């Protein structure tokens, strides 16, 4: 209306990122997990008809072939975000013919995020969340950026509307020590306590990035069935 | 080196090329691909030169008459059809030239079957028959001697016969496979002539 | 008459790898035509503690690319916190290169290192940035020498009695005697020669005079 | 002053530039840094932000050269492309020269760099406060701010609480000069320490000086230090 | 140089030699010649080996971007358009490529030679380099679609062989890959071609071979 | 407002000139896509002066290309120039590879450009929702709806425009994945009807398949709007 | 309402924003220059650093130099005066690059109005908010002092200040002409104006929070700053004195 | 040289109350090959402005697109037919526009300058604009020489349209017989201010 | 600059006990035509760093002034006299200026003698700097002194001692020969006046008429111009 998108607020905060703050809020909840084996990422599918092509709405994607991510807020933003680090994540292989580390690719990510800023383009702040995991030369690791530029690294972290609850459960189950099974198990059990679902296949989407082919791979059914078998 | 060939009648037009892939010495083909470029709405772009400016030429021209026809949900008029191509090589003309040879074909309610000569300098007129290529020397007066107005399709394939057998037999490149586009009566064919 | 933008500087650079280590010997005269500029011109220039650059051709664009590449490390390093290893520095020399496909660096390269998995290498380039890998090069004056030299003693095909049991001492004695002959038959090879030896300790630097005529 | 605080190139009846200001009141809220030195050395230590049980601390500390370094208190994005520009400049005279940058030549383009920002209406004050510690010659800490003014310190400090810290170092100042490299690792955490425990996790620290390029300290030594502080 | 590929009952033969050289120079003989373009499409390098090199591993990006943003594997058939309208974009500027892509795709087994010139053409037996015509000849002569696969490997080796043996731009090693339908296999990955001079051509080796 | 932000993020996090492209949305006429096999039926609302207007002028069902297809529903001249601009697209793609573009590229396309004209300094937001129809690489029949925000999602049948959460929740209960043709342009005309009024002027139908779009002719309308006519008494 | 851009006049014709401009240099660190018989004396005295105890001795310096021979200081905000000098330094390096010599005083003074003036005619630009000194010496044309004002106006003076307390500086630096006054003897006279003037200042703050400069016969009439040695006598007879 | 690669010849010629423009019908190729014998060089801009473009067919047709542009503009925009010398006057302007990358053509423009008293109007051009007016006659094209030639001998002031037409026919036929990169048909008008007669003649095909 | 007009002749620059010693007669030949007879090839840059140049005289005099200005930025910045550009420095950006020209296809027809003292630790001549007015001589180390060579094509390096055209053959020959580590004046002297007489023997485009300039701890000194002895 009156203010700016680069203006200040009397706390030093600018207006348009604080409000951005607000848009990932809102989104279906997803979970990231990192454990020496690997990272994994689960996420909710709200699944709002019955005629929608289930395969068609994608919460967790491939930045390369070793980064994965699980996004919140609004999705074309969120989508236009996850295209760039694609491209750029090709070029640094294309220029250094190696894999990017995961520190860089969620940088160049949070880099394009506050470009409306002008510091030194898009107009606004872009209001999405990621949890970017992935497997690098230091092994596996799990990050998360927002709408404000900061990049945080997790052992483990939550995104999207019962962030607050699965946190939570994620600070009292999460052990440092834990294997890649547990870290399933743990994922869906947080997922399953915060959904308002009876957690079946084809109603949560998992993804996991391993320190044995670094390579990303996307559940199919079998997997799924596999692990909610294997739930207390 | 790519010789293509026309003949416009009052019931039809009819546009034929040797169908040889030429690099440096060797046939890299001989049945090619890369001369007839054939447009929505009975329309066709035969193109002749240097195969990588034919493909961007072709390619070029064949992407911004659909573009039209979608736009606008009709079909493009041969003549502007004709007249477009020629007024985008003459735009290449003077930067960075498309070195390709044109026939250009089809067929109108308005205007009937038609017939376009265009050469690499862009320069183009209607024409009942024409020649492109070393080989048209050796091909034009065949064309016309026998050529008359009220020639049968079938009349024409004979003309063009004659045409693939003088190019046989006195032309240094022997050519020797052609392929043919035939258009009457609302239906565009395809023929493939050896010898 | 139009001013021509290239020189050759003169002078060798041979390279010879071995299982877990690499030798780099670089000529150190520096000349214009039939004269001489200096007598000390290092060629070989230090990019990480596992890998170096020698070239031979226009010592400004030597310069220049060696400068070029240093900082260009200098950037990966602070940004992606790791030193690149001889592959990624390779893959960004072929690309920095081929940056001036149309108006290339006068000069062609060899780029020794010693990897992740202490296994030595040696790339080459030519001008525009076609590389490859090799067990053995050599680029600059003298290279039409050395090459035939360094392929009967490495890869012996002529030779139905093959003795490919070779040690680091006994490659840096050939070495010497290659830039030796190198010295003895080109003209703008001579003076001193800079042999860098990279191994799993690092770099180490010695110096053998060469015949100065 | 609603009316006055709209747009960065409006001065109040004061004679304010009010989103200047907001932008300096941005760098109070970032986690406290403090910067000493002796006659060799110039210790920069720092308090890592941890926004989590699950989280990693924020790095707060990042190397600009072999012997320049900086801490940032403020917006981390604007910091990180101060960091990338200075980094540039430092490796672009290290190119065209054969020769370190001159560090108050690069602290001056730094504060034009922050000044061009104030002019425009198109453009927004960086929100967020550099100190500079370096070696060149001699030991020195500089201090940049939003409002494109820059100044060099014996000794300073800012971020949350960092006025605790600025007691400290008021009363210590005197013995740094003639401080070892120990005691003034010691003095810099006892000063940071002020501020709040202190862990090998959430502290950062670094040293540059004389034969000593900069190098953040490691996590054994720093076990010690702070072993020793406590 | 001389590379070659040929389309075969079993999918695609493709072979090269290993030769670079400079003027009369033979600057190296263990040029990889061949390169992975993606898991299914392979791409020859003849002419100028800086411009092969770059923009095949520029054309590979391209892929890689295009596979991620569609979740889907690209035909020979695009890449070949792609690289050959980056190639024709530059036209004038004296870049030097001859290449074969070939590969296999939803769309079967496909095969495409393009050049600098923006030359893109599609067919099922190429040969590029300066020993081109010899290969041609010797495939000519003994292609068959239903050779098996050990009779094609067997005949692009030997066309390389007379190929390396009548050109001088030509020599050093063999290498014989094949594509399938699920990827590609390296048949022969290094063959030095002296051995088969003395294995076709002059197999009794007690006198000096008159051509 | 050469490159002024128009689009920006309320208190509550909402981009207010987005929901207000949604609200222009929802004043549009109703559209209607449904899946089956290997085609696709697409149904819109016309509304028309008799006896004055021309009813040819007025095209909502629109062939993007060879084989894609797209109604829509909101303002019609920010469709025009939307659909020009995926034509573009279409022969762009189809030059730039040899190809003819997939349904899926092109709807990411269409999602493309809506987003980033909700992100861009002095452009207003597309007021249009999209529903695309076309085939895959690998010749596989998709639908993809689009809104003014740049989500997009792949629907087996679904609705956009006036009232078509009442159209969803009728499609929800009346699609039985494969039909027939005749029930599949049945199931689509009462479904559209289900809000729009009970008349053949009102409501173009066509049907796509792999070799072109085909609209129905207007006595197969007349028959299945007396069909209808008849089932509701 | 009229006071919310500098692009506006009010219904008096008065541009406010300039204005505000003032009051802020008015509050700022107080700077002056003064011409004396053989050479002109500039001073900053840094009153607002007071507080700040931990700032390096005499690292803060506003007295700047151009070309060796032409002083330039300022009161006001230190990034928009190192614009100017930027502009300044610049206009001197084409004035050389186009004629080979160095540029005169009263161009480069006028020059540099204009680039403070320019700033104050658009609706996007914010106005520099600094008054600018700058001033010569030379053994046949004396001295030449210039005050470049936020609105562009420059005047020429025999002495002049800028900043805080600048009224009472004034007032006694005019109880006495310093054109038959050396500079060695002035700088006594300027310390004790600094104590009687400046409340914040005070005996143990004079040596580190004021910077000296001059151009006289003893630099060979260039660019120095005065030592220590010559400045501590000199303040410690104003301290004895006062 | 490039002027013979089509080849090609317009004349324009004056009478009393009357006046006409002629050219060959011929388009060659590589200055040899005769690959139509329909190319009319002649283009009607309106009633009372005719232009004979001659040289480099691409040329022609780019000019005359241009020229219908321009023309179709102005008339549009003021509601008149364009004055034929406004037209001259912009033909040379145009042709000097490109007076560094010129258009490969020799115009001439033939027509009735109104004053109603319709005065004859003839000009002939170079590649960049220069023009010079003419009461007698006007040539431009490959065959000029012999057109001079033939014009010079054979005009005859103040005649009417049968006379011009068989003066104006004559000199083209015979220039052209002495040409071997112009001919193949003969187009010439004949315009009146109440009409005009196209003809084409009985020419050699050599 | 399409090619040279008016051209000078050879440079000599050596190190000494004291300094630097650098030496050009003053004459600019227009071709075969001996125009100029006075015309000084020698500047200076700072009291620690002089230029010599062979070749074209209109684009020396460009980056005289280049030079000029480079030196009136840096004293403009400088606060001590560690800041003053060395003459590494200046032959590193001729060096980059030349590399760039020689990327552009516009040279400049020259060959270029950058000389001086690197080392601030000799004297205090650059703590009060006068560019407008002008004890013993202190033996500086040969580490210390600088001596760097350019040329069109911008190949840079240093040495004990530089020629620069025709002295490259006659004068560089005697050099390399005779040249010893700390010669006093006088033996520096006897060395450039025989290979300059050599030069005036076999150098067509040389002139006997000499400019001696030094480079020592008390800064730049013009030596009166003198004709060639014997
Ligand atoms: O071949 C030689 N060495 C081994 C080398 N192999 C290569 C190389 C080989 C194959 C490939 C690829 F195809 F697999 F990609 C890529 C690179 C570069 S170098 C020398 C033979 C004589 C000529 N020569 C010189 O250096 C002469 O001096 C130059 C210096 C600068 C310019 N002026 C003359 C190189």
């Amino acid at each position: 209306y009156d203010r700016g998108v680069n203006t200040f607020s009397p706390e030093g905060r600018l207006f348009q990122v604080e409000y951005a703050l607000g848009a990932i809020k809102l989104g279906s909840t997803a979970v990231g997990i990192c454990v020496n084996d690997g990272v994994i990422l689960a996420s909710e599918r709200r699944i709002s008809s019955t005629l929608i092509e289930k395969d068609s709405v994608e919460k967790l994607l491939s930045i390369d072939d070793h980064i994965g991510c699980a996004m919140s807020g609004l999705m074309a933003d969120a989508r236009t975000l996850i295209d760039y680090a694609r491209v750029e994540c090709n070029h640094y292989k294309f220029i250094y013919n190696e894999n990017i580390n995961i520190k860089s690719c969620v940088e160049l990510i949070s880099e394009l995020a506050l470009d409306f800023s002008n510091l030194s383009i898009m107009s606004r702040p872009f209001g999405v969340a990621l949890l970017i995991g992935g497997v690098d030369k230091n092994g596996p690791c799990l990050w998360y950026t927002e709408p404000s530029g900061t990049n945080t690294r997790f052992s483990a972290a939550s995104i999207g509307s019962a962030q607050e609850g699965a946190e939570l459960l994620l600070q009292e189950n999460y052990k440092k020590d834990m294997t890649f099974e547990q870290a399933e198990i743990l994922a869906l059990t947080v997922l399953r306590q915060v959904m308002e679902d009876k957690l079946s296949t084809s109603n949560v989407e998992i993804c996991a990035i391993k320190k044995s082919d670094q390579t990303f791979y996307k559940y199919n059914t079998d997997d799924i069935s596999r692990i909610i078998d294997v739930l207390p | 080196m790519d010789t293509l060939i026309g003949l416009r009648g009052n019931n039809f037009v009819v546009l034929a090329a040797d169908t040889y892939s030429i690099n440096s010495i060797i046939k890299l083909k001989n049945d090619d691909n890369t001369k007839f470029y054939d447009i929505h709405g009975n329309k066709c772009l035969l193109l002749g030169g240097s195969i990588g400016d034919r493909l961007q030429f072709g390619e070029f021209i064949r992407k911004n008459v659909h573009l039209y026809q979608y736009q606008n949900n009709t079909d493009m008029f041969v003549k502007s059809f004709a007249f477009f191509t020629r007024k985008n090589l003459a735009y290449y003309l003077r930067r960075n030239p498309f070195e390709v040879n044109c026939l250009i074909a089809g067929y109108d309610k308005k205007d009937g079957y038609q017939l376009y000569w265009c050469d690499y300098l862009s320069n183009m007129d209607s024409v009942n028959k024409g020649a492109h290529g070393y080989g048209a020397y050796l091909v034009s007066a065949i064309l016309d001697k026998y050529y008359h107005e009220n020639l049968t399709v079938d009349e024409a394939l004979d003309i063009f016969k004659l045409c693939f057998e003088e190019l046989k037999k006195r032309f240094l490149l022997t050519q020797i496979n052609y392929e043919l586009r035939i258009m009457y009566d609302n239906k565009v064919e395809t023929q493939y002539v050896t010898v | 008459k139009r001013w021509y933008p290239y020189i050759d500087n003169g002078g060798t650079v041979i390279g010879l790898t071995g299982k877990d280590y690499v030798i780099l010997a670089a000529d150190t005269r520096l000349s214009l035509s039939y004269s001489i500029y200096t007598r000390f011109c290092p060629k070989i220039s230090k990019l990480t503690d596992k890998c170096i650059i020698g070239s031979s051709g226009m010592q400004s664009d030597i310069k220049t690319l060696h400068s070029l590449l240093q900082k260009k490390i200098q950037l990966f390093v602070l940004e992606h916190s790791h030193y690149p290893d001889i592959h990624v520095i390779a893959r960004l020399l072929c690309v920095i290169l081929y940056s001036r496909r149309f108006f290339p660096y006068y000069a062609f390269n060899i780029l020794a290192g010693v990897d992740e998995n202490n296994k030595g290498v040696l790339y080459n380039y030519d001008s525009v940035g076609s590389y490859c890998e090799a067990t053995h090069s050599c680029v600059g004056s003298g290279s039409q020498l050395i090459l035939p030299i360094l392929d009967n003693r490495v890869e012996q095909k002529n030779q139905l009695i093959k003795n490919t049991n070779f040690n680091l001492g006994d490659d840096i004695n050939f070495v010497k005697d290659a830039i030796t002959s190198a010295t003895e038959r080109d003209i703008y090879t001579g003076d001193k020669t800079l042999i860098y030896v990279i191994d799993k300790m690092g770099i180490n630097v010695n110096t053998l005079d060469l015949k100065q005529d | 002053r609603n009316l006055y605080d709209t747009d960065n190139i409006i001065y109040s009846p004061e004679g304010r530039l009010y989103q200047v200001e907001y932008a300096s009141e941005a760098i109070k809220q970032g986690t406290c840094a403090v910067a000493i030195k002796s006659k060799d050395y110039v210790v920069v230590s720092g308090l890592k932000k941890c926004i989590s049980k699950l989280s990693f601390p924020q790095e707060k500390i990042f190397k600009i050269d072999d012997y320049i370094g900086i801490s940032m208190s403020g917006i981390t994005s604007d910091a990180k492309v101060l960091t990338k520009f200075m980094q540039n400049e430092c490796l672009s005279h290290k190119f065209l020269y054969n020769e370190n940058i001159n560090i108050e030549s690069l602290v001056r383009s730094v504060a034009d760099k922050y000044q061009k920002n104030t002019q425009k209406s198109s453009k927004r004050a960086f929100g967020v406060g550099l100190m500079i510690a370096a070696y060149h010659n001699e030991p020195c800490i500089f201090e940049t701010r939003p409002n494109g003014s820059y100044f060099e310190y014996d000794a300073l400090s800012f971020g949350a609480r960092s006025h605790a810290s600025k007691t400290y170092l008021e009363k210590n100042l005197h013995l740094f000069e003639e401080c070892s490299l120990e005691e003034l690792i010691l003095h810099c955490l006892k000063a940071l320490k002020c501020s709040l425990e202190l862990t090998i996790s959430n502290t950062a620290l670094a040293v540059v000086g004389k034969n000593h390029p900069w190098q953040e300290i490691s996590s054994l030594q720093l076990e010690e230090y702070l072993s020793k502080v406590k | 140089t001389t590379t070659l590929a040929f389309k075969f009952k079993d999918g695609i033969i493709v072979a090269v030699d290993s030769r670079a050289s400079m003027g009369s120079f033979i600057s190296s003989q263990n040029v990889e010649k061949i390169i992975e373009i993606n898991k299914n499409i392979l791409g020859t390098m003849a002419g100028g080996a800086a411009d092969c090199l770059y923009w095949e591993k520029y054309l590979g990006k391209i892929i890689k971007i295009y596979e991620l943003r569609n979740n889907e594997k690209i035909s020979v058939r695009a890449a070949s358009t792609i690289l050959s309208n980056i190639l024709y974009q530059y036209k004038g500027y004296g870049l030097c490529c001859g290449i074969i892509l070939s590969g296999y795709d939803h769309t079967g087994f496909n095969m495409f030679y393009v050049d600098d010139s923006g030359k893109k053409v599609e067919g099922n037996l190429f040969s590029c380099g300066s020993g081109s015509t010899y290969a041609y000849s010797i495939l000519d002569s003994a292609y068959d679609y239903n050779l098996n696969l050990d009779q094609a490997v067997e005949l692009a080796r030997n066309a390389i062989y007379h190929a390396t043996f009548r050109d001088g731009g030509s020599g050093g090693k063999v290498r014989v890959f094949h594509i399938h339908k699920n990827g590609y296999d390296k048949i022969i990955e290094g063959e030095d071609v002296f051995d088969l001079h003395y294995h076709y051509t002059n197999p009794e080796q007690k006198d000096q071979y008159v051509m | 407002s050469y490159d002024r932000a128009i689009t920006v993020f309320s208190p509550d996090g909402h981009l207010l000139q987005v929901e207000h492209a949604l609200e222009a949305v929802k004043k549009g006429g109703c559209a209607v896509a449904i899946k089956s096999s290997n085609f696709a039926v697409l149904a819109v609302e016309k509304k028309n002066i008799p006896k004055l207007q021309n009813p040819k002028t007025t095209e909502k069902l629109i062939k993007l290309d060879e084989h894609n297809c797209l109604a829509f529903a909101g303002l019609n001249a920010d469709a025009r120039v939307l659909v020009n601009k995926t034509r573009l697209e279409c022969q762009r793609y189809y030059l730039n590879m040899d190809e003819p573009a997939p349904v899926d590229y092109i709807a990411k396309y269409v999602a493309k450009v809506q987003q980033k004209f909700t992100h861009r300094g002095g452009v207003r937001p597309f007021g249009i929702a999209t529903l695309i129809a076309g085939f895959k690489n690998n010749k596989e029949i998709c639908i993809y709806q689009t809104e003014p925000s740049g989500i997009y999602a792949a629907w087996k049948a679904q609705a956009i425009g006036k009232n078509a959460k009442i159209v969803q929740e009728f499609l929800e209960k009346n699609y039985q994945e494969n039909m027939e043709q005749k029930d599949c342009i049945f199931l689509a005309l009462k479904a559209i009807f289900e809000v729009v009024e009970l008349s053949s002027k009102n409501v173009e139908v066509a049907l796509l398949t792999e070799k072109d779009l085909t609209f129905i002719e207007e006595q197969e309308i007349n028959s299945m709007v007396e069909l209808i006519d008849q089932e509701r008494t | 309402g009229y006071d919310l851009s500098v692009s506006t006049f009010s219904p008096d014709g008065r541009l406010y924003q300039v204005e505000y401009i003032y009051k802020s240099i008015n509050n700022n660190n107080t700077a002056l220059c003064l011409e004396c018989k053989d050479g002109i004396i500039c001073c900053c005295i840094n009153s607002n650093m007071d507080k700040n105890k931990m700032i390096k001795k005499n690292s803060y310096n506003r007295i700047y130099h151009v070309n060796n021979n032409i002083i330039i200081t300022y009161s006001g905000f230190d990034g928009d005066a190192r614009n100017i000098i930027d502009r300044a330094r610049s206009e001197a390096n084409t004035y050389y690059y186009n004629f080979h010599t160095n540029i005169p005083l009263h161009i480069l003074v006028n020059r540099i109005s204009l680039y403070i003036h320019a700033y104050t005619l658009y609706w996007h630009m914010r106005p520099f908010a600094a008054s600018i000194i700058i001033s010569s010496f030379n053994e046949k044309d004396k001295g030449d002092i210039y005050c470049i004002e936020p609105n562009g106006a420059c005047y020429k003076y025999s002495g002049i200040v800028i900043g805080k307390n600048k009224e009472m500086f004034k007032t006694e630096i005019e109880k006495k002409d310093y054109k038959d006054i050396n500079v060695r003897d002035a700088i006594e006279d300027i310390y004790k104006f600094i104590l009687t003037s400046d409340d914040h200042m005070n005996k143990n703050n004079l040596q580190n929070l004021v910077n000296f400069s001059w151009i006289c016969k003893e630099s060979s009439y260039e660019f120095q700053n005065i030592h220590e040695e010559i400045l501590t006598p000199a303040l410690n007879k104003a301290v004895e004195y006062i | 040289s490039i002027y013979n690669y089509n080849g090609g010849c317009v004349l324009g010629m004056s009478g009393s109350n009357c006046v006409a423009i002629a050219c060959d019908l011929r388009l060659g190729a590589n200055t040899f090959t005769t690959v139509s014998t329909k190319f009319s060089k002649i283009f009607k801009m309106n009633n009372n402005v005719y232009v004979g473009l001659s040289g480099l067919a691409t040329d022609i047709q780019t000019l005359y697109e241009i020229l219908r542009y321009r023309v179709n503009l102005y008339e549009v925009r003021q509601d008149a037919e364009m004055d034929v010398e406004c037209f001259a006057n912009m033909l040379s302007s145009i042709l000097y526009s490109n007076r560094f990358s010129p258009y490969f053509v020799n115009p001439i423009v033939v027509g009735f300058k109104l004053k109603v008293n319709y005065e004859p109007y003839l000009t002939a051009y170079d590649l960049i604009g220069a023009k010079c007016e003419t009461r007698d006659f006007v040539v431009n094209g490959v065959t000029s020489e012999q057109l001079f030639g033939m014009c010079e001998s054979l005009y005859v002031k103040d005649q009417d349209e049968n006379g011009l037409f068989e003066t104006i026919s004559q000199c083209l036929l015979s220039a052209l017989d002495r040409d071997c990169i112009s001919g193949w048909g003969a187009e010439v008008l004949v315009l009146t201010p109440e009409k005009i007669i196209k003809k084409k003649l009985k020419a050699r095909m050599d | 600059t399409l090619g040279p007009v008016v051209t000078g002749t050879s440079v000599i620059a050596i190190k000494y006990k004291h300094g630097i010693m650098i030496a050009a007669d003053r004459k600019a030949s227009y071709g075969s035509y001996a125009k100029f007879q006075n015309v000084e090839r020698i500047f200076k840059i700072n009291n620690k760093t002089v230029m010599g140049f062979s070749g074209e005289l209109a684009d020396a005099q460009y980056l005289h002034e280049l030079l000029t200005r480079k030196n009136i930025n840096n004293l403009s910045e400088k606060k001590r006299k560690e800041d003053m550009y060395t003459p590494q420095h200046y032959h590193s950006y001729v060096s980059r200026v030349f590399y760039v020209r020689k990327n552009r296809i516009d040279p400049l027809f020259n060959n270029i003698i950058i000389a001086g003292i690197n080392s601030q630790k000799y004297d205090n001549n650059d703590d009060n700097v006068l560019l407008y007015t002008n004890e013993e001589y202190k033996e500086i180390h040969k580490d210390d002194l600088y001596i760097g060579f350019v040329d069109m094509h911008g190949t840079n390096f240093c040495d004990d001692y530089i020629t620069t055209g025709y002295a490259r053959y006659f004068a560089l020959t005697l050099l390399r020969d005779h040249y010893k580590d700390n010669m006093t004046e006088e033996e520096a002297r006897i060395l450039i006046n025989e290979c300059l007489r050599i030069l005036y023997f076999r150098d067509a485009t040389s002139s006997n008429f000499i400019q001696i300039v030094k480079v020592t701890s008390k800064g730049v000194e013009y030596e009166e111009p003198y004709i060639l002895p014997c």
